[PDB]
């Protein structure tokens, strides 16, 4: 009773919903921000697209909204919807790709002297520089900046909690990566009276080990016709047709694979590293294959009396039996050996490069996490 | 205090937000446009669509809201929120593919004597040439129009505000490259009525294309091919042992153009390049195809190549020497003379083809990379 | 002038919801008209479009005719949506989405009660192409479009020209063409049998399409085709014996080719309309290439095969020779090529006919509906 | 006329009754919410993400103490309806699956109880993110947990307690499902001070895997494998198809690649595990090694890979010598290792083969244990 | 005038909408629903859905809409706004899909009885089974049930009209054909609850699918593969020299059913079908394999074929009739015998298990024809 319906009364009497919590142009509201993550559900590390989801706790005071014995001293907390407090309609300098989803127009959490709690979950649609440099194994880190769409800081200051919190503190285990730490820094870019958004950072690691090997498998297995065209002449000469065959089968296993690539990083590119030296492992495979086969065109042929009868047939066979020996003498064998140990050289040099490039790529470029 | 509630609620009574602040019957209401694009998001050449950062600067005046030491004295210039406001129904002419977003709800500002600016953070669909024109290494205009959408220029004037170039900000994202954009005002009266019609601010956005990975995958198969054709030409004059081989050749290779031609038609259903690109591959590659068909018929070619005791030895020396003659003769067949002339009959048509369609790719690289 | 006080005079008696009908048997007099502005989407395969209709909306209501205070102050009026006769305007046999900022949006209102009002709107519809549509005669579009609200003894829908069009603002990047737009103001009483007629709108549009693209994709890989298969023909008179599996090698490669064309294109007419007489020229034409092509080797499949002590041994020797002979000689009576070089022949000018019949009978259905 | 005009204009819903204000008679324990979960339909499930849209009847109960009527209200009718404006309404949050707002279970008519008993149970499509991990596929196929309650309110504003799944789930999904338990609860936790909301705590255990692509893909693999398994025994009946022989390497090979290709693409569709996926190409590889094996093993070898006597002496001469050659190849041809070689064929196809099926049951029983 | 306010002022005050108009504790709301579907847009047999269009012709009645001269009087039969209704929430039970659209802000009908009837022409996406037995030729009827949402039988009743049928106007366009379409009507009570449930009208579409396009392209190939191991089998007769040749075919046919195959699955799970369909195939080509195996495999299956003076006269012709009894046993191998027996033997067999094919495909179409 005590002065209950007018209390009441007179709060809702005078109270202004579309009104800020503060007095005149000064130090302002300062409102508490702070997201507890859910986890992350799509990861477009090709557009460097964000979808993720969190929760919205802010918190500032209303002191105009402090009660007194039955809603203040009656029951210190209650429960009231939104929509009467000045709601940072933020948006994502880089991210905020898209609407809130769960963060506005829910209710909230209200303290007896005025205090103010609002917990509300959102699935938000971002976009963060992830790059076309989201792969390479120092991999990189983005900016992430969260502030209001209308609003200056000029009628409150915004402030954050932890900047180490992490972004692992709630990253997805659905993810095909990983992550080192989430860095959280205020800021005020000058270009603009309103001081504004707030920069996030991700030293994202993302390695998804699971096509590349069979990848390897082409690589390799691919060289195991290969280096079986290139061993096939000293084990079947007459391969000398049947390896043309190879390389047409050789060249559109390879080309096909030069369609599911294009294709598969249609949707998660960054660095060519891995497609930079396959390229040239693919060029190398290529060419090797095609000059051997320039190899196997260079050869141009491969690619009395009665005694009298006697001494014409001593001639006839042996005459051309050189002839046939003089393909011998031009198709012989050196050049095979030979370049199919340059095939040795090539090969497991051009092998043992990438192979390194690839060794090199994993373990040198790792420690960047950070 | 300083006639406190007087004054505020004053204000709301008499003013209908609705009205326009249209001042006797004359300059209709003066408001202008300025378009500043912070940042591109995305763009479909192939279908003209692009989603775009814009802040809408918008200018106008309205006498009533000027004030006395109750208002401006109060705090010389403040914060109103749009509502109150008459917007006008902005639209881009043959563009306006979507709504202007974050145009809603926002704020303007008031000044002492009554200016408001209203620009509010946009982001939106559009909709703009492209035509087949676009993709050019010479471009095409995109010719965009804005203006004043249901109200005329005696009810009211959209004007321009300032010069600006489009790629200020640019997608850097952009699978194309700007070579400049300008835009001029215009009023435009219809020999339809004799009244005067709305005024119009219209872009044009003269930019390039084509990111320059395509460039390389694509020629380099081509002077591959050159060189399997090339040795469609070699291995046959040095060797025509493996003409069938070389079939197999045939047919793999056209096949491998034949589904090159499903990945860049879809390119070129990807994006929108001026047909006159397509007849570059046209010839080049139908020559292939001519060519072949010659050059392996030509192949082809050629009919099937691609006493007493003393007598029996005459009479089967006799039998031996007419063999003889046969042998000869299909050998007369596949001579290694013109397979020569062929050789340079072609690289020169290869080198002239090659050359002339390096001529036309040359030629207006000459114009385009100015 | 009264300015205030008849503003809310009218008000106080403004009735929304009810029509400007002096009375009630002679309806009101509505004023109708489209202008195309923009055809987004061709799906002729299910008949239906995407257009921004100028919705030009004309009617007369005095209800408001005013004094010297608004209606002499200026002979024109832009009064919000809501506030008048709005004509919730549809597509009876094509608007198969609600309209799209077709509504809401300000009307407007001379001095004598005269009511003009435009909106742009996108929507979507299903006008004809009925397996029909992709010929060179065209289905005339017909959409008829009526307020889906009230019906003519009330309302009264008015047009004009219904002989000069579609192609006003007809898309440039249409894969099609328009040739005219009649249009017909009419009465309601359709098939269905519905009485109390509510005026529509009909909407002629005969086009044309298929500015093939396609075509010499499709007419050059063909010659190229029949080439290679009159290679088959031909070639096998001019190759050597290695060469009856070398035609085969072509078979392979010739259909691999074959039905991959018959997986790309028939793709193509899924995604867009359908229609079989331009179908059944190809897959027949292309089934009797394949048919001579099979037949070319069960013709290079036919024909049998190609498919003292001195003299008394000096006698049987001289045998093998004569022998063998008369073996060699079976491969004479066998492959003695009358049915090959003449099955050249046979394809060559079947080839012409099959050509003939088919490029002459795309002569005439591209002549007949000229 | 029983007083009702007077009685409903004593609730007023709105305009008497707090609908802003929860009647909870003020700060106490809570206001007795109950939740009811059933499931009327799974339209779609994706393993490799762990996402379901799936629709439930949101059953909802609790007390309004200020919605009891009397006579003209109450007994005049006790039952009536009143939409979700003039109705409390639990903020049901679907706590681990609502990362995707629930549609048409919001703001829905609401069924009035005569002494306050309220009921609101609309229809639910959703979208969740349950718990399938890459652990959602072996045979147990984990278990989906999902937690649904009032997110607002607490433990002194709201207390809510506590359906098989499989009793509305889709009969067109790609999975089976084998339980689902029901169990409400309330929990606090160490950052929060104080007890809160309670909820229903859903877990779903179910399983799934296809017995069609078993069909059309191992049916390739007996079928292919016969033709690297005739591949050796054809090098005996007739090795001299080298070339022909060669072009089925090319063939049989263009052939298991892409079959591999096919496999990534339904795999990203699926989060297919580790176990499975080497099996498949492992083999297909032991095919592909025997290929490169046909290659070389088909191919191997180094070769098979007084006058007028005086002039006839010259041709046994010419005879004898190139019947060296003739032999010297034949050295080569290696035929009483041919047996041996289909036989060590044999002997390994039915070594792995059966270590595969071996494996298969060794992980078939234990399950099944 | 007559007494013109106070009518229609009343009539506000003392009317409610919410309300239904229940009358005392008996057989519920009288509603009387049905079907007028006069075009199914667009429908996909794959994910079983439908767009189609329904007037809902709703029938009930309420006594307070009852007058006198001073409304019945007005005008007999006057339609009121539809906002004055309580309006059920209908829905598709197994279906709904989708928001029926268009039956917002409509029309109704009132009489100077009471009787009121409000067609709306409402568009929706539906949802019914046509499982992979749609299609068949022996067809499945798409249970469709429709009734009150969220209303029990305590409160609301709705029964049949009358018979209608589904083809009275279905689609001429459409992949299918309609036979009969029934709609009966029924309420449900649960053992659940021993209480009165809701009431619905249950639609059966009793239709056959399948256009013949895939049927024209699945056995083409067939019986061209056919011709190809025709060819299989009696090359070795006419061309056995050529068996290698087969051997290329073979990966050629395989590979390009293979590749059939591959199609299957994409159109098929891309278009509906009872699987029991493709099991004719299955065996059939794996027939063509099982077949080819044996037949080439046995094609393959034979061993190879797959003084003095007189005295060297005598080691020479003995070098020969060495040799000659030799290349008897190769020939001994091939003996052109058998492999008529294959092509009879399996000719009949595919002339058998094909009129096989042929058999259970023509019985069930002369169970689905009927």
């Amino acid at each position: 009773s005590v002065m209950e319906d007018t209390l009441l009364s007179v709060l809702f009497e005078n109270y202004n919903p579309k009104v800020r919590p503060s007095q005149t142009v000064g130090d302002k509201v300062t409102v508490r921000v702070g997201l507890t993550l859910t986890s992350l559900l799509i990861l477009n590390e090709k557009n460097e697209e964000m979808t993720t989801s969190v929760f919205l706790n802010l918190a500032w005071t209303d002191y105009r909204l402090q009660w007194d014995p039955a809603a203040y001293e009656g029951i210190k907390d209650l429960s009231i919807p939104s929509d009467d407090v000045w709601q940072p309609d933020i948006v994502l300098m880089n991210n905020n790709d898209g609407s809130f989803e769960i963060t506005l127009h829910v209710n909230v959490l209200v303290q007896h002297t005025g205090a103010v709690s609002w917990h509300p979950s959102a699935i938000y649609r971002s976009s963060c520089t992830i790059k076309v440099m989201y792969f390479p194994f120092d991999w990189q880190n983005c900016t992430m900046v969260f502030k209001s769409y209308t609003y200056d800081t000029s009628e409150v200051i915004l402030q954050h909690a932890l900047d180490a919190m992490i972004n692992q503190d709630a990253f997805t285990e659905n993810g095909q990566w990983s992550i080192e730490h989430k860095p959280s820094r205020k800021n005020w870019r000058s270009d603009d009276p309103s001081y504004e958004d707030v920069t996030f950072y991700l030293i994202i690691q993302r390695k998804p080990l699971f096509y590349i090997v069979y990848t390897i498998v082409p690589c390799i297995l691919i060289s195991i016709l290969a280096i079986l065209v290139f061993y096939l002449p000293p084990d079947a000469g007459e391969k000398m047709s049947l390896s043309i065959s190879a390389l047409l089968a050789l060249t559109v296993f390879l080309l096909l694979l030069a369609d599911k690539v294009p294709e598969t990083s249609l949707s998660v590119p960054i660095i060519i590293s891995y497609l930079m030296f396959i390229m040239i492992l693919v060029a190398f495979s290529v060419i090797l294959s095609v000059v051997v086969l320039n190899l196997h065109h260079r050869s141009p042929n491969t690619h009395e009396a009665v005694e009298a009868i006697k001494y014409i047939a001593e001639q006839l066979e042996s005459a051309s039996e050189f002839d046939d020996l003089k393909k011998d003498w031009q198709y012989v064998a050196m050049v095979a050996d030979r370049l199919f140990l340059y095939i040795f050289i090539t090969m497991c040099s051009i092998g043992t490069f990438s192979i390194f490039l690839d060794a090199s790529h994993n373990v040198p470029p790792d420690n960047p996490f950070a | 205090s300083e006639h406190e509630t007087r004054l505020v609620a004053n204000l709301l009574e008499n003013y209908n937000k609705v009205i326009r602040p249209v001042e006797h019957h004359t300059h209709f209401v003066d408001i202008t446009v300025g378009l500043q694009l912070i940042q591109l998001i995305n763009v479909d050449e192939v279908n003209q669509i692009v989603e775009t950062n814009v802040r809408l600067r918008q200018q106008w005046i309205d006498v009533r809201l000027r004030w006395n030491p109750a208002d401006y004295g109060g705090i010389k210039k403040i914060r109103l929120p749009s509502d109150d406001v008459w917007l006008p129904d902005l639209v881009l002419y043959n563009n306006a593919d979507g709504d202007f977003a974050i145009v809603h709800m926002t704020k303007l500002l008031l000044d002492y004597t009554g200016k408001i600016m209203w620009t509010p953070p946009a982001i939106f669909k559009s909709y703009c040439e492209i035509i087949v024109t676009h993709f050019p290494f010479d471009q095409q205009n995109c010719t965009m129009k804005l203006g004043i959408w249901t109200y005329d220029g005696t009810k009211v004037s959209i004007s321009p505000e300032s010069d600006r170039p489009d790629l200020s900000t640019f997608m850097e994202s952009g699978e194309w490259v700007m070579k400049d954009y300008r835009g001029w005002k215009h009023w435009v009266y219809y020999t339809c009525c004799p009244d005067t019609p709305y005024l119009d601010i219209t872009y044009h956005f003269i930019m390039q294309r084509i990111p320059l990975y395509f460039v390389v995958n694509v020629i380099i198969p081509c002077l591959l091919f050159s060189f399997l054709t090339v040795l469609v030409f070699y291995l046959p004059t040095d060797s025509g042992e493996k003409m069938t081989l070389s079939i197999s050749v045939l047919l793999s290779l056209t096949v491998f153009l034949l589904v090159i031609v499903e990945l860049i038609p879809s390119t070129s259903s990807a994006v929108p390049l001026i047909g006159k690109y397509m007849l570059f591959t046209m010839i080049f590659v139908i020559s292939s195809i001519i060519v072949t068909v010659v050059v392996i018929n030509t192949h082809h070619r050629s009919p099937s190549t691609h006493s007493a005791i003393e007598g029996v030895k005459y009479i089967a020396e006799h039998m031996k020497s007419d063999e003889e003659s046969s042998n000869a003769a299909e050998e007369w067949k596949y001579v290694a003379m013109v397979i020569d002339h062929i050789l340079l009959c072609v690289f020169m048509l290869i080198c002239i083809i090659g050359t002339v369609s390096v001529f036309a790719g040359r030629l207006i690289e000459l114009s385009q990379e100015g | 002038n009264e300015e205030g006080r008849l503003i809310e005079k009218l008000l106080g008696d403004y009735d929304k919801r009810i029509k400007p009908a002096k009375t009630l048997d002679h309806v009101i007099d509505v004023t109708l008209k489209l202008t195309l502005t923009n055809l987004i989407s061709l799906n002729e395969k299910e008949e239906a479009l995407t257009t921004n209709v100028w919705i030009e909306i004309q009617w007369n209501d005095y209800r408001l005719s005013w004094n010297t205070s608004e209606y002499e102050g200026i002979d024109l009026v832009r009064i919000p949506s809501e506030l008048l006769w709005l004509p919730d305007v549809v597509l009876e046999n094509n608007v198969d989405g609600q309209f799209e900022v077709a509504y809401y949006a300000n009307v407007l209102v001379y001095n004598d009660g005269s009511m003009y009002w435009l909106p742009p709107a996108i929507y979507r519809s299903t006008c004809p192409i009925a397996v029909t549509y992709f010929p060179f005669d065209w289905q005339n579009c017909s959409l008829v479009f009526r307020s889906q609200t009230y019906n003519a003894h009330e309302v009264n829908l008015q047009l004009s020209a219904e002989e000069g069009i579609d192609p006003e603002d007809f898309t440039e990047n249409g894969e099609w063409t328009i040739r005219h737009r009649p249009a017909k103001k009419n009465y309601n009483w359709q098939l269905t049998k519905d009485d109390i007629d509510f005026q529509e709108i009909i909407f002629f549009l005969i086009i044309q399409r298929k500015p093939l693209f396609y075509i010499i994709n499709i007419i050059a890989p063909c010659v190229l085709i029949s080439s290679l298969v009159v290679l088959v023909y031909f070639l096998p008179a001019q190759a050597g014996g290695q060469k009856c599996t070398l035609s085969i090698s072509v078979l392979l490669a010739q259909t691999i080719f074959l039905f991959l064309i018959a997986q790309k294109v028939p793709e193509t007419s899924l995604n867009v309309p359908l229609i079989g007489k331009y179908l059944i020229f190809v897959m027949f034409v292309s089934l009797v290439i394949v048919t001579n092509c099979v037949i070319v080797l069960n013709v290079s499949l036919r024909t049998p095969n190609t498919h003292s002590c001195v003299e008394a041994c000096n006698f049987i020797a001289k045998s093998t020779k004569e022998q063998n002979d008369s073996g060699s000689e079976n491969e004479n009576w066998v492959l003695i090529g009358k049915v090959i070089d003449k099955a050249c022949f046979w394809i060559a000018l079947l080839l012409f006919s099959l050509g003939t019949l088919a490029i002459f009978l795309t002569g005439h259905l591209n002549q007949v509906p000229e | 006329v029983n007083e009702e005009e007077r009685l409903i204009n004593d609730l007023l819903i709105v305009n008497k009754y707090n609908k802003h204000v929860r009647p909870v008679k003020h700060n106490n324990e809570v206001v007795n919410i109950a939740l009811s979960l059933t499931l009327s339909n799974l339209i779609s499930l994706k393993e490799t993400d762990e996402t379901l849209t799936t629709n439930v009847w949101m059953d909802h109960a609790w007390y309004d103490h200020r919605l009891t009527w009397n006579a003209s209200e109450y007994s005049d009718i006790s039952i009536l309806r009143l939409r979700p404006e003039l109705i409390w309404i639990p903020d049901i949050v679907l706590q681990n699956n609502n990362d995707g707002q629930y549609n048409v279970a919001y703001f829905c008519n609401v069924l009035v109880r005569p002494n306050g008993y309220v009921t609101w149970l609309p229809p639910a499509i959703f979208r969740s993110s349950c718990p399938i991990n890459v652990l959602y596929f072996p045979f147990d196929w984990q278990n989906c947990s999902l937690k649904f309650t009032a997110l607002n309110y607490n433990a002194n504003e709201i207390s809510m307690d506590l359906i098989i799944d499989p009793e509305a789930f889709t009969e067109n999904g790609e999975w089976e499902i084998i339980h689902k338990p029901a169990k409400k609860n309330i929990y606090g936790d160490k950052f929060p001070n104080g007890t809160n909301y309670q909820d229903v705590t859903f877990y779903l255990i179910i399983r799934r895997k296809p017995l069609f692509y078993v069909i059309n893909f191992i049916t390739p693999c007996v079928l292919i494998s016969f033709l690297a398994a005739l591949a050796f025994y054809l090098p005996a009946e007739s090795g001299e198809k080298m070339s022909t022989a060669i072009c089925v390497l090319l063939a049989q090979a263009v052939f298991l690649l892409l079959t591999s290709q096919r496999l990534p693409e339904t795999a990203l569709a699926v989060p297919l595990i580790g176990k499975y996926l080497m099996f498949i190409m492992s083999l297909v590889t032991g095919v592909v090694v025997n290929c490169g094996i046909v290659l070389n093993f088909h191919f191997r070898t180094p070769s098979t890979h007084s006058g007028i006597d005086s002039t006839n002496y010259i041709v046994k001469q010419i005879k004898e010598k190139n019947a060296y050659d003739e032999e010297v190849g034949n050295w080569n041809l290696v035929g009483q290792t041919i047996d041996r070689l289909s036989m060590f064929i044999i002997t390994p196809v039915m070594v792995l083969g059966t270590i595969f099926i071996f494996v298969m049951g060794n992980f078939n029983r234990p399950p099944a244990k």
